[PDB]
């Protein structure tokens, strides 16, 4: 059976929680913990095994910005550190195409990034790639066909409504349509043929609307909007349903799981977390 | 408050 991982994430300091939650009977587990805290990192899964890429400790001590790249077993219920990236990205994006991670964008400091690079596993290495055109922290990063997607964000200086696409064959980056609504620290994920972008913050206030992107039309359409406002949540898909996790609301860090049916365009909650948290992880792989 | 990070909640 398969699970939905939430690796880290924070609640008055980063966290080193690993939890998994099993929608088929509503149980959570709590796992091994990360062996350093973090917050603002990404999660993903290659071959059966979880990673925990970015991010940034944000504890009493200070903040330090992670390059970390670290991999879950759920066969063992061990992390073991992995190559780390060329430079720290706290509020990362990931995608994987063909069993390689790409890490985008992300800060580091006042640091900004538009840079990406991608791992490769079965090296151990990671590798620049040619750089998104905007520099993007708070991303939304999804793959659908093969082709990886940056969505919104903060560059700097303003937050985005704007979104891109790479092609990796040509090693490029192209602008896309953008958003009808600015989102910085949105959850985005793919679910049949479109990219969705769900919540996140516009500059004024934590957003419950939900977008998609038909990748063949070329167009962004709203979708019935979450019950939370949330912005630095979690996101994944599991079996043909998306599942939104924690975030902040202006308010309190919550502890809300919905779930959205394409089918009916209606969202239910499922689940709570155990606490509340932002900024967390999330991957589908097997029980541990 | 602004204090906090309003995407976040982190405390700056
Ligand atoms: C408005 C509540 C709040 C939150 C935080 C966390 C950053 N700080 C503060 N201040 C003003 C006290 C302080 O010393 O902040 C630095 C951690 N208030």
């Amino acid at each position: 059976g398969r699970l939905i991982y939430t690796a880290g994430g924070y609640f008055r300091q980063s966290l080193s929680y690993l939890e998994a939650y099993n929608p088929s009977n509503g149980s959570w587990l709590r796992l091994a913990d990360l062996q350093v805290p973090r917050s603002g990192l990404a999660g993903c899964v290659v071959g059966g095994l979880l990673y925990a890429v970015g991010g940034r400790n944000n504890s009493p001590d200070g903040n330090t910005d992670s390059s970390a790249l670290d991999c879950y077993n759920p066969m063992t219920n061990q992390w073991s550190p992995c190559a780390s990236m060329s430079v720290p990205r706290n509020r990362i994006g990931v995608g994987v195409i063909d069993g390689h991670i790409y890490a985008v964008g992300g800060s580091h400091g006042c640091i900004h990034h538009s840079s990406v690079e991608r791992y490769e596993p079965e090296r151990d290495e990671w590798h620049l790639v040619a750089p998104m055109l905007t520099r993007r922290i708070g991303v939304g990063v999804a793959v659908l066909n093969r082709l990886l997607y940056a969505v919104g964000g903060f560059d700097g200086t303003n937050r985005l409504n704007s979104a891109e696409c790479y092609y990796p064959e040509r090693n490029e980056w192209r602008m896309i349509t953008p958003m009808n609504t600015i989102r910085s620290g949105a959850g985005v994920c793919v679910l049949h043929n479109c990219i969705y972008a769900a919540g996140g913050y516009d500059g004024q206030d934590q957003l419950n609307s939900v977008e998609r992107y038909d990748v063949e039309t070329e167009t962004w359409t709203f979708v019935a909007p979450m019950r939370h406002h949330r912005s630095a949540l979690g996101i994944t898909v599991h079996q043909g349903k998306i599942y939104v996790l924690g975030g902040y609301d202006g308010h309190t860090f919550l502890d809300s799981v919905e779930c959205y049916d394409p089918d009916s365009d209606t969202w239910s909650e499922v689940t709570r977390m155990t606490s509340g948290r932002s900024g967390v992880g999330v991957a589908v792989t097997m029980e541990p | 408050c602004l204090q906090l990070d309003p995407e976040t909640g982190e405390c700056l």
